[PDB]
């Protein structure tokens, strides 16, 4: 929006201007700005729905980064979440209880009731026997209203292998249809958008 | 390895003598999601089943596992407390009068009745933890303690504050510097996270014990990919995985 | 792995055992017969 | 012829003192090829 | 029911455009560590 | 012009001077008795509001505080289940150009040496936190437009 | 009989009464001028110390400290950076019976139905956590030990 | 407060009988910033919590909590 409003066909070119932008707002530091970019995104494949991304920090030291990025991204974490009208989604690798989490964690600091915060579950095609996410839907280890729901993302050689988003989509519900045989309803794009909303 | 456990049973009989529990001993606390196989490991450790399991869980109170290996040249170390006894496998509690149990279920009976009794009708924590010495051949040394996880299903119906006394225990047995976490968890729990992680992480900024333990892997379903699994890349441990 | 982290900690561990002992030193510090029969003469 | 918090401090520090030191002995006396 | 989050939408894209982040609407945030899939979802 | 005298002390303790206090009361007021000197009193959220020097100082001499401006920074530290909304909107000392709560960086913050920009943020953050409606009031645009005005 | 003074009343808004502060800095006087009150100083740790005025308050009357006991709380919400460390060895506070930390307690706690045995066990893990060699020095029996003295 | 529950009563009883002054029991006076957590304390060493606590303002006034106790001249509640 604070663009001409020119339609960026190739992503490259939206990831170009977003570059540009943090580079001149923010200068040489590579902090975050209080001036939040606005993204339209128009996809068939989704429905009404509206989504932050916050700065990501490399778990493995990997690159250049600035100094003071882990207190920027803590600050910005703790003004997003602690507004009543915004739900936290907590993005939680593998099925682990989502109240050991870090982002469930520092969210339960402003929300001690958890009536607002919501974690969903990333990575499930490393999903295997045993201890399944049953107990976590069930709420044994901490009851939620909001409940987890199961989302499958790509591996670590998919995503070194810059997988389509197509291929991603088709390598889930065949992973659903295969692993899952009575939950791979719960799961899908459509459907995950479909919960979100409820 | 013949020396650890007799070190650590004598900390723990003069800790009793003395009625101190300040501090604990150096040994492996053993914690994790709700279910997630810690009672099938120590049953596999013991080498037979003496713990409950699913949606049987009734002793809330904390089991010190002390498993001690039977060789020819241990019988004086293992008959040094006690007296001589010639039966090749036999279970003892320190805090009864030095009571000889064999059979795993019978125990396993004597525990849960020992932990009603003490207890009450309130679930909740007694500062007189159990402990139980195993000596078979088929066992090598070494210590685990056991402890409730999330049995936030209705079992019998638990006090408000079951959550707090497992936390505050919890807290309490990790206290010592030289005691070891174990994050026992299921596949899908890798290292991504758990309750063993958060405490050693809130116990101290970084903490210099962390091992993670895999179980149920033999029902899984081929062509799933587990990468990360064993290589652990993502949240690498430092005791390895 | 047991056996490892007791022997990587065994240095702590003397290190922290000699602090608390200089602490309780201390902290005594801060809080016989010769001196008792010197008070009765006194008095 | 004839002639307690401080006591108490004074006994838990001693007390784990000599906790502690017996512990440590008893850890030192245990074979070398043992603590690897 | 479904014209109600394009309407919020824009009022907060207008409302950080004019650079004031006060005003508070019904929305989700991600919140997450890096390499934990956030992005692969989000993408 | 902006200085940062030294504030209001209790009785003297340590090695300080005996009439210290009173060097200082009369040092401050030599300056503060001018209505055009601006009185911004900064107060710790980490103690109770009516426990500030600062106010009982500004009270002493300006009972009306009609250059008397009350900021509270530190409010990281500020104790749960308490908010200071109705003050801020002047119901009890209501003043045509408002109430400015600035927040100061916090203890880690401090210590790290945060930059200005962080310091903003956090604030926005906190207001938020507390009373977003409030947030733009408490913010340092309104406090510059004040300076302005 | 347990009584909690605030720290004065600063600035007097509302019915109080104009020489509220006088009043009760007297009643202070009074009652720490003879021993029959027990002065117990108790302070924030994320507070400086220093700063505190219960220390400042309490070592007027006895700044050797053979009758007065300093306390510190709000030990699970300190922030780090700002450990307290040299204040329990008396370094910066040289106190003849010792600086003695208690662990507040919320009100779930309370309502839980928790036992003082629970708070004792839970203080002694912080203290353990946060302070690797001075666990044994901030007991809560140690605290009653030293207030029956 | 625990160990102190009988030596007080005997101290009452025995300045009782001797006819001497009954010299009011020591109240513990404490002063500081509020929401400290002084009454959390206090009622930590009692045992029992009788004053208000928790988050936000836990003092408000010099509160003469005065337990009397017979023939000094779970049950706790209060009176006036």
């Amino acid at each position: 929006l604070h663009t001409k409003n020119k339609l960026y066909t190739d992503f490259d070119e939206i990831r170009q201007e977003i570059e540009n932008e943090t580079e001149r707002i923010s200068g040489n530091n590579k902090g975050v700005s209080p001036e939040p970019i606005h993204l339209k995104i128009f996809s068939p494949n989704v429905v009404n729905l509206t989504l932050v991304d916050l700065p990501g920090m490399t778990k493995v030291p990997v690159g250049d980064q600035p100094k003071d990025i882990e207190l920027q991204i803590r600050e910005l974490i703790l003004r997003f979440i602690s507004n009543p009208n915004s739900i936290i989604l907590a993005v939680t690798a593998a099925n682990t209880d989502m109240a050991t989490s870090e982002a469930l964690k520092i969210s339960r600091e402003v929300d001690p009731d958890g009536r607002r915060t919501l974690a969903v579950i990333t990575k499930l095609d490393l999903m295997d026997a045993g201890t399944d996410a049953m107990d976590v839907l069930m709420g044994r280890v901490i009851p939620v209203k909001l409940g987890i729901i199961g989302v499958v993302n790509r591996s670590q050689l998919d995503i070194n292998n810059k997988k389509s988003v197509t291929d991603s989509i088709r390598d889930e519900y065949a992973f659903l249809q295969k692993k899952y045989p009575s939950l791979a309803n719960r799961n899908g794009t459509k459907y995950l958008a479909r919960t979100l909303n409820r | 390895m013949e020396a650890l456990i007799p070190v650590i049973n004598k900390l723990q009989d003069v800790f009793n003598t003395v009625g101190a529990d300040i501090i604990q001993l150096p040994q492996i606390v053993v914690v994790g999601t709700q279910s997630s196989g810690k009672s099938s490991v120590l049953e596999s450790l013991v080498g037979r089943d003496l713990l409950p399991r699913g949606t049987g869980i009734v002793t809330r109170r904390p089991l010190i596992l002390q498993l001690v290996h039977v060789s020819q040249e241990d019988k004086r170390k293992t008959t040094g407390e006690e007296n001589g006894v010639e039966a090749e496998e036999w279970g003892k509690f320190l805090h009864t009068k030095n009571k000889l149990y064999t059979d795993f279920d019978e125990i396993r009976q004597e525990i849960e009745n020992e932990t009603e009794r003490i207890s009450g009708n309130n679930k909740g924590v007694s500062p007189e933890p159990i402990h139980l010495k195993i000596f078979s051949p088929n066992v090598v040394n070494l210590t685990l303690v056991d402890l409730p996880g999330m049995t936030k299903v209705p079992v019998g119906d638990q006090p408000k504050d079951i959550e707090l006394q497992i936390r505050e225990l919890i807290l309490r047995f990790i206290s010592n510097p030289n005691s070891i976490i174990l994050a026992v968890t299921a596949a899908n729990t890798d290292m991504a996270t758990s309750e063993a992680l958060k405490i050693s992480r809130e116990v101290d900024p970084d903490g210099r014990r962390t091992l993670a333990v895999i179980t149920k892997l033999d029902l899984m379903d081929a062509g799933t990919d587990a990468m990360d699994v064993l290589m652990g890349r993502v949240i690498p441990v430092k005791l390895g995985i | 792995l047991l056996m490892h982290h007791i022997r990587d900690c065994l240095p702590e561990l003397k290190t922290r055992i000699n602090v608390l002992a200089a602490q309780y030193q201390s902290l005594l510090n801060s809080y016989k017969s010769a001196t008792l029969l010197q008070l009765i003469t006194k008095f | 012829g004839q002639l307690e918090d401080m006591a108490q401090r004074r006994k838990e520090a001693a007390d784990m003192l000599k906790a502690l030191q017996g512990a440590s002995q008893i850890i030192a006396e245990i074979r070398e090829t043992h603590l690897w």
